[PDB]
């Protein structure tokens, strides 16, 4: 990366921190990941993290020199979901093809499938994007995720 | 008073009637695509014995 951005990114980092101590852990890594310009895969990160169970992710440190060559690792990234692809990835239980589901079904899937979610991460992302009948149309949600 | 006009009236039962095999058009009716629910929720009217 360029010193001019990369100085940003280190900013972003430090501004991770808990105390000062300069060590942002396995844990938080991923939302430094992300807040650069990432969306992970939480494999992505785990695979550069060198695959920790919950004790030593939380218990491992990483600095911004552990955490560049991951940064760089990923980004340069493999492939990148398209609005396309990820439309038909909800569309799969539109009971018919209507363009459109119940809010409720909606809501729960992210929270069992995939990289699950919790209602925190689903309520947030979703309500306000149901109608007056309850469907949460899932074109505009998908479009809502890309431009964010 | 344009003109005596000839009608035939072969077929016009029918054509007062519309009849269809019930069975397409009842999953006609459970469509995906807005058009065609739309357009086929009207499943009622087609008759058949």
């Amino acid at each position: 990366f360029s010193e001019e951005q990369t100085a940003e990114f280190k900013e972003a980092f430090q501004l991770f921190d808990r105390t000062g101590d300069g060590k942002i852990l396995y844990s938080q890594c991923g939302d430094v990941m992300r807040a650069l310009g990432q969306n992970p895969t939480n494999a992505e990160v785990m695979k550069v993290l060198g695959n920790p169970k919950s004790d030593e992710m939380n218990l491992k440190t990483l600095k911004f020199e552990q955490f560049l060559p991951m940064m760089q690792t990923i980004a340069k990234n493999k492939d990148q979901g398209c609005f396309e692809d990820y439309v038909e990835g909800l569309r799969v239980f539109d009971k018919e093809g209507n363009g459109t589901v119940m809010g409720a079904e909606i809501r729960h899937v992210l929270v069992t499938l995939g990289e699950k979610m919790t209602e925190e991460e689903v309520e947030q992302l979703v309500a306000g994007h149901e109608d007056s009948n309850g469907c949460i149309n899932y074109e505009e949600l998908v479009r809502m995720v890309l431009s964010g | 008073y344009a003109g005596k006009v000839t009608y035939n009236a072969s077929a016009w039962l029918t054509k007062n009637m519309d009849p269809l095999n019930d069975n397409v058009t009842s999953l006609l009716n459970q469509s995906s695509d807005k058009f065609v629910a739309d357009l086929w929720k009207d499943v009622d009217r087609i008759v058949g014995l």
